[PDB]
């Protein structure tokens, strides 16, 4: 429970400081906000091409990570750019919405873990040589 | 290589 | 960066699911919300007694954790109850607001770490024998 | 033991 209790402390203090007119911003806050905004814009700019990407995979309780990695590896087959990273997040979002639509809310945490794995293995190493998430925020935030 | 419309901006 | 990237994934998916009318609630969300509400109510119910508690400590860059532990140990000297736990969070909040008022925003993360330590050492063991944070949420949420 | 007004409720 130590990690949970640390996150509870930071949430309460953030809330209290904001109530008194002070902003105590957490490290990834601007990255989270920029990615939310970038995904919304991506889904409104690229409806047809995004539909073609999301049509490549339908997750069920039986699906293995390899099925997800194969489809996402096609997105990145000839390398990474920030537009493809946004597409990756939007793609995972769409798989989660499909899951909940089909009464398989239980798959959302699995897709989350798959996306984290695929960040760890493929994307983080590119991000660390291309200006970090802070470059993303300056480009897209 | 450009394969998707989101690649154009990069 | 693996932990940060996992938190980015959960933030984006939570946001996207909420945009589509679905709630993907994180484990501590109801505890965070109940504690925010409990601290606000505590500070409005107990102004004089809370002022007497916050007057016991003024943190500066030189202050050691022992000074904080001694004052908080008085709050818990003869045991724990949920009202005293709320007082502890409100107390830390007030120390953080004082810090920012005095242009020592740098102390907020130190106070956060002190509060997490004091949860770990003193409060979590009581919480785990008294119904967990879920009992807090049922009592105060 | 009751020492603070917040203790009354517990
Ligand atoms: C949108 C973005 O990434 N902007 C940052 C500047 N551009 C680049 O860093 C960049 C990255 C990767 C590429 C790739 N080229 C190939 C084929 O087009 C696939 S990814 C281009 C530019
Ligand atoms: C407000 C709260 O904790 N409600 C849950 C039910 N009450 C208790 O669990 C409880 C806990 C601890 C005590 C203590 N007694 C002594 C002296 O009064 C100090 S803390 C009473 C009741």
């Amino acid at each position: 429970m130590s990690q949970s209790n640390r996150e509870l402390v930071v949430d309460f203090l953030s809330y209290k400081l904001s109530q008194k007119g002070y902003s105590w911003s957490q490290p990834m806050a601007a990255v989270k906000q920029a990615l939310r905004e970038a995904g919304d814009e991506f889904e409104l700019r690229y409806r047809r091409a995004f539909s073609d990407l999301t049509s490549q995979l339908h997750i069920t309780p039986g699906t293995a990570y390899q099925s997800f990695e194969q489809v996402v590896n096609e997105l990145f087959r000839d390398g990474v750019n920030w537009g493809r990273i946004v597409a990756f997040f939007s793609f995972g979002g769409a798989l989660c919405v499909e899951s909940v639509d089909k009464e398989m809310q239980v798959l959302v945490s699995r897709i989350a873990s798959w996306m984290a794995t695929y960040l760890n293995d493929h994307l983080e190493p590119w991000i660390q040589e291309n200006g970090g998430w802070d470059t993303f925020v300056d480009l897209y935030g | 290589p450009i394969r998707y419309p989101w690649d154009v901006e990069c």
